[PDB]
Order: structure tokens, then C-alpha cells, then sequence
């Protein structure tokens, strides 16, 4: 139910985790979300009962069980590798908890039967986890999870040893499931799309440091960092550096004006002339598609395409403008994985703009969907 | 949380204790001369090298240590090279038998060696073939091959798949693409196994009891166990565990240089790190 | 194609051809020596004559003893064997300290001569010069009896045999991952209820592979019975009883008998485990 | 450099490919792409030497190679698991073929070094593969399959270990390498972003024939099967099934005639009522953000979306209509990995959109863009 856990902590003997602060409410389906080697899955741990918190408090129900064994709490688990034993048959292994747990035989497999009337494996009942595949081992650890009815059902990447094609219909299938039970359902995972599709309030967590707890929709268009701005977003946020112009800022191919309110607003907050633009790929079309009256505004510029991908309903022009930008300890953190270069700006042009590898365009851009941070600290200043 | 630590400082040392007390005891019987011989395990009486400097007093034991040295370099040398070659054979490509050589490794692994030396005394008789190193390197060989199969056919699986090909692909001559590519990297098998089938095959004492009769290839268990009724009678206790713990010191040095790898060895590569 | 069988072959040929010489033409010279009579003082009374010595050994009197002897020596040491090294291995495995020194304590007592070993507990369990001994009733001599030397020749076998089956339980019981214990206690298990619930039954072929390697290796004990006991007071095994017959009877019928009766034992003992395997 | 390939076969002693021919130009970059188990990675090592064609006729250049041994063709392979020794430091691994090769000893290091400068290991020249990373493994097995300067640089599926946001940076540095190295290339994927990205002339397979050899832009605009129409784009296709209402078709959730001379098209190759019609999700947009003048003629009609995940600048609402539809053998065969389910539809629309999970919607469907395939044969009818 309501998994309140506030000021939680963890150190390992240099902190690892360190103030975790929210209170999941019932239902909800949380994502825990980040770099590898962040404090995800140690918190996930923490919370499962497989380690000891250290600050401490930890309310699954209305009591502190940061000192109850795993079993004491009622939490099912679903591991990465499907932790599942090959000398138990498929029936076997989802009672297991249950003749754990001491129920009548008749109870054990009428729970079964349910269980996998609610999956879709009702006749792989007797087959071995040997003599399986991928999709249906997933669903016999999921259903082993499920059959215990538990207070929070907590899972740990377990869609990460999946095909490409087939972990988008698994990704559909438990948010469909988790749906119709209605247990509370912390998740980690290392990727954003995840975070994106099934997730009720995700978490970005960066080397302990929970960056922002929102929901997918203000995670996106409204971050507060930049780590929490480049690190979602399947074609992440281009990066520009600038210096203010007494106008507006100064990107190092444009004159932007953004208004003089924002101006002054800003300016409340004076920046050490460090702060780092930050351009959406979705938000950079090209000139000659955009209609009149809005190329007038848009910031046209032009700039040979390096590689054009055209994988469907739009091409990916990237470039490279001479300069800097990789001038803050977020951008580069965030880096460490992405970007893998000083400046390769990706520009998702829309499908009918007729440019190919190595050709010219003139890339429009809206001066309305720009946002501007700081490159010292790295607090959005836009919207937080 | 000292309950815990308590409970694996306690059976850590119980493990150590266990495996060295019958050790110490021959090592604190072997120093001591024929005096006190009485009881006690922490060396009563003071260490003279009483018993030592008797038992390599002549041709008694030198000879029995060097054969037994020679035997067990040339049967390891042997047994290392055959089984690299059936090892890598049942190890990468065979198809047609792969399934029953692993059931005759595995028969003569457990196979009973008085089944098997009142025929080879009678045959080994007539042949001349009777106290000489040719003689007992063909039995030692033989019982020594489904260790040598069994540590190396472990490294073999161990190293990856796509090397051949990966050396095809550059130009390399099959033989070249093999010498160049796999040689150095079954190194380390092949040195494990050598050091696993000379601690097998240097210990076996039926067979060198049952053939051999006189001072040329007379193994040094066979020499330990004759110290009885020998010259050496100052008190057959010191002469005795003198023997043995000139014996047992080998295995102490490889252990305690190779632990790390024999274990991996052994355990079929299972418990490398 | 036919030249990867032909190098497959190759190198399996000496191997083969080393192991079914030395294995099968000794054991078929020894049923053709058992199907007649010698003796190794006179080479020259070679008479043939039928399955006598086979009738001989089987109904003598003291064939049997040994037998029951080895077998009871080989059961009683087969299960402190491999309850020790049950133990032994998941020391081994779970341990937070250094585990290089338990390894190689474990390893030193694997590789030792068992001539040193057998000297040993020799000369421990002796009155007056070792310390075994004198733990005990004044005048106990634990070592000229029938039962006491049994229980010295099982001590001894044990404490030799444990650190191979220690290290074969280690190698089946570190390929259970980390996982399977993690849900194992999620879902409610115990200690124990996770041993014999899913590591227990998990490793059985590297359970049943040992047992049947160390139930074979100790119905042939001759180290330990002849330099601890010497064969006499009745507590000779049947490896011993065969030695000693051929060797100071000279009479290479019974030998070849005894030996072929032993490798039958041997090959009935297989044949039933694997059965019930 | 010019791979001419035609009627190479192969049987085993089934058949694994058949009847394959192209002319693979000076300096392209053909993918072979097609579901697990197809006839790709076999026409791969078929071109390297690994295995022996059946029928023949494979030239490399100007004569008939498929005879020689892999060391005459001058071919460079690298493979998936980066077949790499481990016993030699990096320059070693690079220099391995110039030294197999008999290069001498004063060129071999200066090659060396300057491909570890092309690259971006140029102090790595000095440890051992065991501790190395992904990306760097990766670029090692790269740098020794390229400074042999080879005539036909042909890679199999090498972006498979890597994690999802360094296998995307690495198809950036692979397509911008070839540029600058310029060598007839080919590449197994099994993924079609990869095909569609870095790609100059798309390749797909089933089950050993080719069912397509096309331009990633002709292969999408134009495809001609159920297979290569649903199995390019990661949202798939949608397959509603159709009847001929004589003036038109009729959908299982709307009318609409098509086009006089669409029909005619249609009617020539006339089939018994069976022909399953497609509509691409990117297509199917909601009617609210409909501009007049558009949606009079849009075929309007309103589902329950199932589950609306927004992760970005469009959301894919999901939907479902009862009845069938997946009711031919291409596309059963399609669905055999992807798809899994009968009859749930995507469609993604713009992010302006207001939708929540299961509320009601109305999505307008262009019907100028809809593919109308068919049945039992499996050849499009609108564009071959």
C-alpha cells in the first residue's frame, strides 16, 4: 500500500544512496531511473528488505518495517535474470511461495489455476523452465510474483533480456496487467522510453541524488536541471552555449529575443554570464517547409547536414557549429553515457524536406521553446 | 554482528587445524631425535636434525626419491601431452564417439588397481619389462589420463569459440592461424595439468610395491614403507617421518604457490572469480 | 567433412589406444590365469583345470569377511565423507575472510603421499608415542583390535578422501546464482529451507557424479589397511586379501580370481547407482 | 569492390538461402536485414568464405571467387562477440593481419598508429582486451578489420553487446567512418532502425528469399508484401481486413472510396474479397487538433484508448477494434516476433493532443495513404 520513506539512507563502508524522500501512494507505479551505478537499485533493495537502511523510516502499511525480515513484509519481487529454478516445473514455481507459505493443497492450485488464467501460459503448467523461451520465462517469473497477492509489487529491470521487438509488447502487457491489479509497483530501469510509457511518477536519480519526482508530462516540459533535460528523450536536448546580448542571449549562431519580462526576470537572479541554451530536436524544422509569417520569426540559419537518417515519418539532419558547450559537471556527467562528442547537434526535420548527406538546409527555430540553465550550478531557469 | 564474526573466525580456524594437525605431527616427530620420544606435539624435547642426516646416509633413499622424481616428470610430460590431444579433441570438434571416450575416462578413473596388477605382475614378467622405468610409466600413464581429460577439456571449453575464425579471416594458415592464436592460450591448461597429474601420479603405491623389486627404479613410498626392516634402525620412528616429511614437502610448496589455479582446475573451471 | 574426423581421430588415438591396452588385455590375461592353475615357485605344474579356484575363493570362508570388511568401510566412510564435505564446501563458498587460506589449507591434505598421511595415524594412534593414544584408558592399544583399527582406518580415510568431494560440491554449488537464494528468501525460506530446497536438489549430478567417483574410490582402500594394520586381525580389506595371496602364497590361480571377483563388485556397484541413480 | 552476386544458392544437406542476386556497387553500404533464422547471416559468410556456395557465381571484383580460401578474396570480417585474443596488446591486435600478411616491420606501426588516430583508442596501445570496455573492444575489433585497407569491408550484426544509448553513437561513428574510408560494404542487423539508418540499399529476407532490394526511402514509401510493409518502422503497420463494397472498401470501422482510378488499379487484379488493407500509425492523428478542410473527408471514427503512452513529442494511443484481420500467412509470419496480438492498433498523435487512458477520442485517418495488400498472395496493389 502507501510506501512512505523519508530521510532513508544508505552508506557503504562513501554514501550510496542518500536522503531519499517520497510517499508512494497506493497504486501508483513508480520509476526509479538513471545512470548505471546510480542509488536505484539499492534503494530498490532497501525497500525489497535484501539490505539495511542506515537513517531510516520506511512505512509499507502504517509501520516501520525498515527492520522486518523479507518475508515479514509482503513485498514480491521479479529479479533481471529471472531468477527461476529449472528442477521445478512451471506449477511448481509460481506455488512455491504459496507451500511456502503453508496453504492447503486444494487453495495452492486453484490460485495456480487463476494466476495463469490471468497470463496467458495456462498450458505450459507442466513444462520445465529449461524447455521455454524468453517471453514465456518473463511471464512464469511475473506470474510467480503475482499469485502471493502482495502489499507492493516491486520489480527490478525484468524486461532487460528481452529482443527489441518483443520488450515493447511486454512494456505493453505489464501496464495493462499492473492495471487491473492495482498494487503499488516501484520499477527500475535504466532507459527513458520505459520511463515514459509505463509510469505513473518517475524518479531521476544521478549518484544517489534524487534530481526531480514528476510525472512523465512535467519531467519533459519542465525540467530542473540539466541532467533531468538531456537524459530523457530518445534524440536528446541539444546544448548550446551562450553569454547574454543586453537583449536577450546570445546562441553562437543566432540573435534570440525572448521577451523583456523574462529579460528582467532572469536578471533578478544574476548569472556569472555562464549559462548553457538548451534546444529541443523536435523543435528545429526546416525553412522551406515552414509557412509565411513564421519563417520570420524562427531564426533561420544554415548548416551542412552531416548524416541525414530518413527511418520514417522524419530525418534526423544532424550538423556541428564550431565552439564550446560541454562547460558544466551535469553536461558532462550526462555525457559519460550520451553525446560521446564536443558538439553533434541532431535536427529531426519533418518527411518532406528533400535534403540529403552532405547537402545544405536552412534549419528554422521556434524562439519560444528554448531553455536557458546555468552552467555552474545547473538549476534550470526557465521553468525548475 | 559479532555473533556472526565470532562464528567465521571459529570455523576457519576448526578448517586449518583440521587439515594441519597430522602434518605438524609428522613434522614435530621428524625433528626430534631418539630422545623423548614420549608424548607431546609441541616439540618437547629440543630440534637436532638426529634423523635427517641418517636417512640420506647412502644409497637407500637418494636413489628411491630420484626415481620416483623421474618417473613422475616423464609421466606427467606424457600424460599432459596425450591428454591435451584427446582433451582437445573432445573438447571443440568430434562428433562421432564424444560419449562413450567419457565413460572409459571415467571406468578407468575408478578403476580397481588390484583388478588389474595380478595379470600385468604375471605379463610384465615374461616381457623383462619388470623393475624398470619403462615398466611403471605405462600403468601411471594410464590411470593418469582421465585427470589430465578431465582438468583440461575444462580449459579447452574455457577458451572462446570464434578465435579460428577470427584468425582465417586475417590470412593465417590453419597451422599458423593454431600456433599462433591457441598455443598461448592454453598455456596455463597445460601447466595445471601438469601439476595435477604429477601430484597423482607421484603418490601411487600399489603399483610400485607390486613391480618393483630392487634398488633401480624403486619409487620412495615403497623406500618409506621398507624403512622398517632396513639399515636404518637408530629407532624406525624418526627415519620414518624423516621420509615422510621429505615426501610431503613438494605438495606444501605447489599448494602454496598454485592454490589459486589448481582450485580452478579442479573445480572444472567453475570457480575462477 | 571427412578431414575434421580424420584429425578428431588422430588425436584421440593414442589416448584410446593407451587406456583399452592397458585396461582390457590385463583383466582378459587375468580370466584366462583364473581359468587355470599356477604357481609362482613351480612355473612348470600348468595343468588346466575348471572354475575350482572361482568355488574356492567364493565358498573359502575368508572371501566374505574381507568383503563385508571393505563394505562396511566403504559406507560408513562414504557418508561422513560426504556430510563433511558438504560442510567443508560451504565453508569454502560462504566465508568473509580470507578464503585462500581455507583453500589451501583444504588442498594440502588433497595432494599429501598417503603413505605420509597413513604414518601419521600411525604413529598418533600408537601407546606412548603419540597423543591420540594416550587421550585414552592407560594400556587402550587402539590399533590391535578389530573395531578400533576399523575406526582408525575409517579417521584416516576420511580426513584424506573429504578435500576431493569438498572441491566437487564447490564446483556444482557455484554455478547456483545469487539470484535464486535472493528469491528464495523474498519468498520465505530459511536458511535450511533454501539448502534443501534449492540448492540441494539443484546440484544433483555434481552430488550423484561424486558419491559414485568416492563410493568406488574407497571399496579399493591398500594404503591405510597396510601400513596402519597390516592385513592381520582379521581387518584386512579385499584389495589386502588379494596382495596378500598372490604375493606371499604364490598362487596366481586364487590372484586372478580374486582379482576378476573385485572388478565385478566393482562393475555390479556401478551398474546399481547408475540404476538408482 | 564491386560484389556481383548471381543465382548463389545454398542447401544444406532444407535449404538456408536461395536464388540470390545483386550487384553490390563500388563503395555502397547494403544491409541485410530479416527476422532470427533467416538466410542472411549465411549469405554473409557465404560472401566471406566461411561456408560454400552451392550454385556459385560469386565475383568479387571481376572473376569468379567463390573457389578461393577467405585469405585470396582480401575481405575483412568483423563478428558479433568481437573475436578478439586476448593474450596481445591492442597494437598487436591491429597488426595481427599486416604481419600474417608478411608486412614489413618499419610499415606495420606506422599503419597502426595511424589507424588508432582515425580511431579513438590512440592511447590504448598498450593494455590487454581483458580490461577493456565495450565501446573500446568494439572499436579495437574495428581498427583490426580496417587497417588491412581490404576490398570489401563486411561486418556481421557488431552493435549487438553494446547498451541502448551507446549503440546508437556507435551507428553514428560507423556511418561517418565509411565515408572517410570508402570501402564496399555490407551488414547483417536484425533490427530495422539500424537498416534504415546507416544503410545505401536495404536488403530484406524470409525465410531465404528476398523480398525487397531497395532505397531505405523506396522500401518504406513502396513496399510490396505484408513482410516488408509491417516490418520497417518500430510502430508497425496497422492490418485492418476489408470487403469490396463495389464503389470502394469498407474497413471495420469506416467507408470510404478510395479513388476511381485506385479502384480500377484494384479491380484489374481482381481478388475474391480478400485483401487486407494497411495504415501506417504516423497516419492517424486526432480530430480535435484537425484543422477544418481536412477532416470532412478523413474518415472520422472513435475508439477507447486502451493505453496512451506520451514519452516525447507524440503519443502513441493504443486502440482496439473487434472482429479479425490477421488472417493471412505473410503476415502471420510478420507477427511471429513482433505484433504479438491479433488486433491491437497504435496510433501516434500529435502531443498537443488532451487524451488519458481510457477516455474517448476521435481519430481521423487520411485516406490517401493507405496500403491495400492482399490476402493469400501477399503483393501490394497500390505501388509494387
Amino acid at each position: 500500500a502507501e510506501i512512505v520513506l523519508d530521510r532513508v539512507t544508505k552508506s557503504y563502508p562513501r554514501a550510496a544512496v542518500k536522503e531519499f524522500s517520497m510517499t508512494i501512494a497506493d497504486g501508483e507505479f513508480i520509476i526509479l531511473v538513471g545512470p548505471s551505478g546510480c542509488g536505484k537499485s539499492t534503494t530498490l533493495n532497501m525497500i525489497a528488505g535484501l539490505e539495511e537502511i542506515t537513517s531510516g523510516e520506511l512505512r509499507i502499511g502504517g509501520e516501520r518495517v525498515n527492520e522486518k525480515a523479507p518475508k515479514d513484509r509482503d513485498i514480491a519481487m521479479v529479479f533481471q535474470s529471472y531468477a527461476l529454478y529449472p528442477h521445478m516445473t512451471v506449477r511448481q514455481n509460481i506455488a512455491f511461495p504459496l507451500t511456502l507459505a503453508k496453504v492447503p493443497k486444494a487453495e495452492i492450485a486453484a490460485k495456480v489455476e487463476e494466476t495463469a488464467k490471468i497470463l496467458d501460459l495456462s498450458e505450459l503448467l507442466d513444462r520445465k523452465p529449461g524447455q521455454l523461451s524468453g517471453g514465456q520465462r518473463q511471464r512464469v517469473a511475473m506470474g510467480r510474483a503475482i499469485v502471493r497477492s502482495p502489499k507492493a509489487f516491486l520489480m527490478d529491470e525484468p524486461l532487460s533480456n528481452l529482443d527489441a521487438k518483443l520488450r515493447v509488447q511486454m512494456r505493453a502487457e505489464i501496464s495493462r496487467l499492473q492495471d487491473r491489479l492495482g498494487t503499488t509497483t516501484v520499477y527500475v530501469t535504466h532507459d527513458q522510453t520505459e520511463a515514459m510509457t509505463l509510469g505513473d511518477r518517475v524518479v531521476v536519480m544521478l549518484a544517489g541524488e534524487v534530481q526531480q519526482i514528476g510525472t512523465p508530462d512535467e519531467l519533459y516540459s519542465s525540467p530542473a536541471n540539466l541532467f533531468v533535460a538531456g537524459f530523457i528523450g530518445s534524440p536528446a536536448m541539444n546544448f548550446f552555449p551562450a553569454t547574454r546580448t543586453d537583449v536577450g542571449v546570445r546562441l553562437p549562431f543566432g540573435e534570440v529575443t525572448l521577451t523583456p519580462h523574462m529579460l528582467d526576470l532572469l536578471d533578478k537572479q544574476a548569472r556569472p554570464e555562464n549559462i548553457i541554451v538548451g534546444i529541443r530536436p523536435e523543435h528545429i524544422e526546416d525553412s522551406a517547409l515552414l509557412d509565411g509569417y513564421a519563417r520570420i520569426r524562427a531564426l533561420t540559419f544554415s548548416v551542412r547536414a552531416d548524416i541525414v537518417e530518413s527511418l520514417g515519418a522524419d530525418k534526423y539532419v544532424h550538423f556541428t557549429t564550431e565552439g564550446a558547450g560541454a562547460e558544466s559537471a551535469q553536461l558532462a556527467e550526462l555525457a559519460a553515457d550520451s553525446g560521446a562528442g564536443t558538439n553533434q547537434f541532431i535536427a529531426r526535420v519533418s518527411a518532406d524536406s528533400r535534403v540529403r548527406t552532405g547537402e545544405q538546409i536552412e534549419l528554422a527555430i521556434d524562439t519560444t521553446k528554448l531553455s536557458i540553465f546555468d552552467a555552474a550550478t545547473g538549476l534550470n531557469l526557465t521553468r525548475d | 554482528d559479532a555473533r556472526r564474526a565470532t562464528w567465521w573466525s571459529v570455523v576457519n580456524i576448526l578448517v586449518i587445524v583440521y587439515a594441519l594437525i597430522p602434518v605438524l605431527w609428522i613434522l614435530s616427530l621428524s625433528l626430534k631425535p631418539t630422545s623423548s620420544v614420549k608424548d607431546g606435539k609441541l616439540i618437547p624435547t629440543e630440534i637436532t636434525f638426529a634423523n635427517y642426516k641418517a636417512i640420506f646416509s647412502g644409497d637407500a633413499f637418494t636413489s628411491a626419491l630420484f626415481n620416483s622424481i623421474g618417473i613422475g616428470l616423464i609421466t606427467t610430460i606424457i600424460a599432459v601431452v596425450i591428454g591435451g590431444m584427446a582433451a582437445y579433441a573432445v573438447a571443440r570438434l568430434q562428433f562421432p564417439g564424444k560419449q562413450l571416450l567419457i565413460g572409459v575416462a571415467l571406468l578407468i578413473a575408478m578403476f580397481p588397481h588390484i583388478s588389474l596388477v595380478t595379470p600385468i605382475f604375471n605379463m610384465w614378467r615374461g616381457i623383462g619389462l619388470f623393475d624398470t622405468w619403462p615398466g611403471l610409466i605405462i600403468p601411471y600413464i594410464t590411470f593418469a589420463l582421465p585427470l589430465a581429460i578431465y582438468t583440461l577439456s575444462a580449459f579447452f571449453r574455457e577458451i572462446p569459440w570464434d578465435l579460428e575464425k577470427a584468425a582465417k579471416m586475417d590470412g593465417a594458415t590453419p597451422a599458423q592461424a593454431f600456433r599462433k592464436v591457441i598455443a598461448p592460450l592454453a598455456a596455463p591448461g597445460i601447466v595445471t595439468a601438469a601439476i595435477l597429474v604429477f601430484i597423482f601420479a607421484w603418490n601411487d603405491l600399489l603399483l610400485a610395491l607390486s613391480l618393483t623389486a630392487t634398488q633401480r627404479a624403486i619409487t620412495a613410498p615403497v623406500a618409506i614403507a621398507n624403512f622398517t626392516g632396513s639399515s636404518q634402525f637408530e629407532e624406525p620412528t624418526g627415519s620414518i617421518a624423516a621420509g615422510a616429511m621429505v615426501i610431503t614437502i613438494p605438495i606444501i610448496i605447489f599448494v602454496l604457490i598454485f592454490q589459486r589455479r589448481i582450485v580452478a582446475g579442479l573445480t572444472s573451471g567453475a570457480v575462477k572469480g | 567433412k571427412k578431414s575434421e574426423r580424420r584429425l578428431a581421430f588422430w588425436l584421440i588415438a593414442p589416448a584410446v589406444l593407451l587406456m583399452l591396452a592397458v585396461t582390457a588385455y590385463p583383466i582378459g590375461y587375468a580370466v584366462w590365469l583364473s581359468l587355470q592353475r599356477y604357481n609362482l615357485a613351480e612355473p612348470h605344474d600348468t595343468e588346466f583345470i575348471g572354475l575350482a579356484n572361482y568355488v574356492t575363493v567364493l565358498t573359502d570362508g575368508y572371501w566374505w569377511t574381507a568383503f563385508a570388511v571393505t563394505l562396511g568401510i566403504t559406507v560408513v566412510s562414504v557418508a561422513i565423507e560426504f556430510a563433511l564435505g558438504l560442510a567443508l564446501a560451504l565453508v569454502m563458498h560462504r566465508t568473509i575472510f580470507g578464503k585462500g587460506a581455507v583453500r589451501t589449507a583444504i588442498l594440502i591434505p588433497y595432494g599429501i603421499v598417503t603413505v605420509a598421511a597413513s604414518y601419521s595415524w600411525y604413529y598418533a594412534w600408537t601407546p606412548g608415542t603419540g597423543y591420540l593414544a594416550n587421550l585414552l584408558p592407560e594400556g587402550s592399544a587402539p590399533l590391535t583390535d578389530q573395531l578400533p583399527s576399523l575406526a582408525i582406518v575409517v579417521l584416516a580415510e576420511v580426513w584424506k578422501t573429504t578435500p576431493f568431494m569438498a572441491l566437487l560440491l564447490l564446483a556444482g554449488l557455484a554455478l547456483v546464482p545469487q539470484d535464486l537464494l535472493n528469491a528464495a528468501q523474498v519468498d520465505g525460506a530459511g536458511p535450511w529451507k533454501r539448502l534443501t530446497k534449492v540448492i540441494l536438489p539443484m546440484i544433483k549430478p555434481a552430488i550423484l557424479v561424486a558419491l559414485l567417483f568416492r563410493t568406488l574410490d574407497a571399496f579399493r582402500i591398500f594404503d591405510n589397511i597396510y601400513i596402519l594394520t597390516g592385513g592381520s586381525n582379521d581387518t584386512g580389506s579385499v584389495s589386502i586379501l588379494g596382495y596378500d595371496n598372490l604375493f606371499k602364497a604364490f598362487n596366481v590361480g586364487l590372484g586372478s580370481a580374486i582379482s576378476v571377483l573385485i572388478f565385478l563388485s566393482v562393475a555390479i556397484i556401478a551398474f546399481i547407482y547408475i540404476k538408482i541413480f
